[PDB]
């Protein structure tokens, strides 16, 4: 089904993203003021917003 | 202290919206409440100053 | 070209090898795209075999950066020219002239984030116009005929795979002259043989009567690198240092 | 959304040990072992715990009360 | 060629304070196109009712003494002009208030006639403190649409040169704040499309279903000429 | 020099003409800065980050 | 409440022409005409050029032997023809051109919806007698910037790759800009005249376009009416 990426998996992966949690953790960060955690948005491109 | 002070671009935002003049349109009048005054600038019948 | 230069425009053009430059003058006679054949003038005209001068250019091929140079054609047909002007065009140039990007009408105003101190924000009349895209032609090194293990063949004897791969791959197991390849399809088809320790006593004996080679050569071949969707322009083939290739 | 979690400091304020305990709480909601109470809005297992907390009525007391409770119902 | 229709609109009221609509789904600048238009209509082509002139009786000016009254006649006006009122078949009208005594002047010791309904009788207008306090005034509400600031009109009968009237500002506008935002909307298998999501508030010489429809039809009005 | 060329051209002495948002219409107070500069795209591509 | 109504649209030329409507009301007119200005860049049934299969082309990274310019060059080229349809939305033609010469636009099959706005504008270059090149050009009709690339996802298994693709970008309309001013009518303090000044490509008019475009907002109306 993600071999040609159903709709359908995508309101799947709707489920598992709406409320998870995620860690983000830049390269060049030395200081732990690089690490935090967010929520995801769907996005249509290809940088981190 | 709260380590994220606003750098740049939004301070000139807040810093054009906060700011005293002499000359404005509409210097004088008086409103009941900033709903209005909000109602007021997004039309533009008097000057943000 | 940057319309407010210095006039070392044309000097990169003259001081630079990417463009064609004429070593005499004369009306061009037949240029069509890879080459451009040029009628000199008597004033400058050799008194060896008359003179007629000839510049080939490079139609859409690779570089370090793997990115496209092409020298395009500014001269067109019954045009003279004169001993020191330009033919063709390098990467990034006007009429020789050195034209690296494009000028637009930029502005300076704070506007809803989308310029936050590196931040930039442009038009999409650009990629609406496609007038910033590069072409990147990759080169990928394939390797056959003899390893130690196995003479080795180009595709010849192709499994794991039915007849649909084949479709771009003719009577070579080659690569089509222009397919779009994408995600993990071959490229090239390349054979090399197996292993002694490894074939079992009931496959030794049937190995010994279904042919000289029933389960030894396998495929092996060069794929299409895993993450790209492009399309094969030219092949580049060397044949055995002796003996020639099959028909391709 | 969750605007902050001070209200987790309110009732349980290690901001250490509540990782712990409401995260077991909601690996029994993922195994069958159990379900939730508070009802989600679309918040996965992760959120949900964090409701609990700040409402304080599924707090580090009563999860253990929860899990003796469980032992006389595989005992008997 | 194949266009879209606009569907699904989640309706999120919270009594008379704001109602957010949620709209999917819109395109590359659709939530602009909306977005903007209802603003600008809401503020200077709105129909709506609100006060436009008080004359007091005596005291023609705002930074004066009244005996009996703990604000100021200024702080008076402001409040006139926040009163909340909607007439029906009528475009002005001037009522009276008649009150005396220590206590709250509420909107409902005004003159109510047949048409003019204020939708909040509750509105303190000015606080009257100790005693006498025998407070009096005309107040002339008008029909508009809009916002007439009084900056702008300089009144050519009793305050171009006399005095006799004063002049406040007359909000038409039966709304408070337009706060219109852009969010992507997501479509399947499809790209970003968008959701335009309308936080709106309203007075309550309206609610916010009913100004929705309303505009609509202005809309449906101004583009006569074509839909 | 150059003042003189935005006279040779029906162009603003200034070179600040005043734009009208995509996105609202009204007139950015005090005319801003406009013209053309000749931009430069580097090598530097998404795909190979 | 009055109606909206437009006048002769001044067609000074050709590409470029202006409409102009008296009857518009405080506001209306510029919130709404910027509305218009989104739609009227958006929601428009452009044609463009989709799938050119050539006649000795495999891919646009070859030249033909007989021309001066590049394939790819002639792809941008094909894209920098405006051209109209009015049955179909989608018809294949078939350019056939043989001799030293610009190549204008007028030597293809002609198809009676095919609709050249200028058969002047040269696509290639011919440098040589004996070559006749042929290319079918699959055109086709839709709106907003669709491109090849988000269409060659579905790809429908193109094994036929002497089909070369281009980007469709179906968009018209050109430069919008709104001249708003005091409509002088002699009952009124001043109304809104709206000069709309646009330029197009040349391939779907004015009229048709405002009162179709107008009707996608009759269509962005619908939910804003329901309730």
């Amino acid at each position: 089904m993600v071999e040609r990426e159903e709709a359908v998996v995508w309101d799947i992966l709707d489920e598992v993203i709406r409320e998870h949690p995620v860690l983000l953790n830049r390269a060049p960060t030395l200081h732990r003021l690089g690490i935090q955690a967010f929520e995801p948005v769907l996005i249509e491109g290809k940088a981190i917003q | 202290e709260p380590i994220i002070v606003p750098s740049q671009d939004v301070v000139l935002g807040l810093y054009y919206m906060t700011r005293d003049c002499v000359n404005a349109k509409g210097e004088g009048m008086v409103l009941t409440g900033p709903k209005e005054a909000e109602r007021l600038y997004r039309s533009g019948l008097a000057s943000l100053h | 070209k940057p319309l407010v230069g210095t006039g070392m425009e044309r000097a990169v053009a003259v001081d630079s090898g990417v463009t064609a430059v004429a070593k005499r003058g004369g009306v061009v006679q037949y240029v069509d795209a890879s080459r451009i054949v040029i009628k000199v003038n008597e004033d400058e005209m050799y008194p060896g075999e008359a003179g007629i001068d000839i510049y080939n250019l490079t139609k859409y091929t690779r570089s370090n950066q793997n990115t496209c140079i092409n020298q395009m054609p500014c001269v067109s047909l019954g045009e003279p020219v004169e001993r020191g002007d330009v033919l063709a065009d390098g990467p990034s140039t006007d009429l020789g002239e050195l034209a690296l990007g494009q000028n637009m009408r930029v502005a300076f105003m704070p506007w809803n984030g989308y310029n936050f101190e590196d931040s930039i924000l442009v038009s999409e009349r650009v990629v609406q116009e496609d007038r910033f895209t590069t072409i990147h032609i990759q080169e990928l090194a394939c390797v056959s005929r003899d390893t130690k293990l196995g003479p080795e063949e180009i595709t010849a004897d192709i499994p794991n795979v039915g007849e649909a791969a084949l479709s771009k791959l003719d009577e070579s197991g080659i690569v089509y002259i222009g397919a779009e390849v994408t995600g993990g399809d071959i490229l090239v088809g390349k054979v090399t043989p197996k292993g002694e320790t490894q074939l079992t006593p009931e496959e030794k004996l049937l190995r010994a009567i279904f042919g000289e080679k029933a389960s030894d050569v396998k495929d092996s071949s060069l794929r299409v690198p895993n993450g790209v969707s492009g399309t094969v322009i030219d092949v580049q083939v060397f044949t055995r240092d002796g003996v020639e290739k099959d028909k391709r | 959304a969750r605007v902050t979690v001070q209200d987790a400091v309110e009732k349980i304020g290690n901001r250490f040990d509540l990782v712990l305990v409401a995260a077991r709480r909601a690996r029994q909601m993922q195994v069958g072992g159990k379900d939730p109470l508070v009802p989600e809005e679309n918040d996965k297992t992760t959120v949900i715990a964090l409701r609990e907390i700040e409402e304080g009525l599924i707090n580090n007391q009563i999860l253990d009360v929860r899990e003796r409770q469980e032992q006389q119902e595989q005992e008997a | 060629t194949e266009f879209l229709k606009p569907r699904l609109v989640d309706i999120e009221q919270v009594s008379s304070t704001h109602a957010k609509v949620t709209l999917e789904p819109l395109e590359r600048g659709f939530g602009h196109t909306l977005g903007n238009a209802l603003r600008r209509i809401l503020l200077s082509s709105m129909p709506g009712c609100a006060v436009t002139e008080v004359e007091i009786d005596g005291v023609l000016h705002e930074y004066s003494t009244k005996e009996g009254v703990q604000e100021d006649i200024l702080e008076i006006l402001l409040n006139l002009k926040g009163l909340a009122v909607r007439v029906q078949g009528k475009d002005e009208v001037i009522l009276t208030l008649n009150k005396s005594g220590i206590g709250p002047v509420t909107a409902a010791d005004i003159t109510h006639d047949g048409d003019v309904e204020i939708v909040k009788p509750q509105h303190v207008i000015c606080h009257l403190t100790d005693e006498n306090a025998s407070i009096s005034m005309r107040i002339k509400v008008q029909r508009g649409r809009g916002y007439v600031p009084a900056s702008t009109r300089i009144h050519s009968e009793e305050d171009e040169r006399p005095i006799g009237r004063l002049l406040v500002d007359a909000c038409y506008s039966p709304v408070e704040r337009i706060a219109y935002n852009v969010e992507a909307a997501r479509v399947e298998q499809r790209t970003d499309l968008d959701k335009l999501v309308i936080e709106m508030e309203t007075n309550g010489t309206i609610d916010p279903e009913e100004a929705i429809r309303r505009a609509a039809t202005i809309l449906a009005e101004q583009l006569e000429a074509f839909v | 020099e150059i003042k003189e060329l935005l006279k040779l051209g029906d162009l603003p002495t200034s070179g600040q003409i005043r734009l009208y948002d995509g996105r609202t219409g009204e007139q950015f107070e005090r005319p801003v800065t406009v013209g053309y500069m000749y931009m430069l795209k580097l090598n530097h591509l998404v795909d190979d980050k």
